[PDB]
């Protein structure tokens, strides 16, 4: 339960060697969870 | 004895026919909600074929000549198993589809019901059929009026019936993929089911 605050933060993969994990998430789950319920919680903009 | 004798003799054409048989009986049977029951019965039938197979595979040994003839039965009839094994598959993938939350906010009718543009867009977010799978579900699922169709009953309507028939082809094609190794026909069949 303490983990979920980072979930959306800007600075999630800080302070670890790869940075795109949450790409990797939304390229996994987008078609199943929903690409837009991924979005938010993990706080990305698709258009940026 | 027995086994050997029916090893060389002419039943492999029958298993073959009535595997082309059951395969496109069952793809017409399935988009008519009136004939269901003969469907049901058509399952059953073929579930006993399944356990003939295995009554032929009981006692057998590592790359046995017997298993040899079935593999090669098989992939003398691989459009039909092919078809058979999708006809399994997408209605397996069809429950799973129904409960994703992506369905869930795809669906706006209050009613329980759905129309047919609104499932062909869910589905098409789903990314997991292809254009004709699509299309042949529509058609497996009939539209009581505005084309509103019920996925519920649609999804829960093939599961009971087939379950016995799926179990079956696992076991033998389980049973085939561990008694004969280096095969790489089998694997097409084991990657597809």
């Amino acid at each position: 339960q303490w983990d979920r605050l980072v979930l959306n933060t800007p600075s999630f993969p800080s302070n670890y060697w790869d940075k795109f994990v949450k790409r990797k998430v939304l390229d996994k789950h987008g078609d199943i969870f929903g690409r837009e319920r991924i979005a938010e919680l993990l706080g990305m903009d698709l258009a940026s | 004895g027995n086994q050997q004798s029916l090893a060389h003799s002419r039943l492999w054409d029958a298993v073959v026919g009535f595997l082309h048989v059951f395969a496109h009986m069952m793809m017409k049977l399935a988009q008519d909600s009136s004939q269901i029951e003969l469907l049901k019965e058509l399952l059953d039938l073929q579930k006993d074929m399944v356990v003939m197979l295995l009554s032929l595979l009981e006692g057998n040994v590592v790359n046995g000549m017997i298993a040899r003839q079935m593999v090669d039965m098989l992939v003398e009839s691989s459009s039909n198993v092919e078809m058979i094994l999708k006809f399994f598959d997408m209605f397996l993938k069809l429950k799973d589809i129904v409960g994703s939350e992506a369905f869930q906010d795809y669906v706006t009718d209050p009613r329980g019901l759905i129309s047919k543009k609104d499932f062909q867009k869910a589905m098409d977010s789903q990314k997991q059929f292809t254009g004709p799978e699509i299309q042949f579900l529509l058609s497996c699922s009939e539209a009581d009026e505005n084309e509103m169709i019920n996925f519920e009953e649609f999804a829960n309507r093939f599961q009971e019936p087939a379950r016995d028939i799926g179990f079956n082809v696992a076991v033998l094609l389980t049973n085939l993929s561990e008694h004969v190794p280096h095969d790489p026909r089998l694997r097409n069949f084991l990657e597809l089911a």
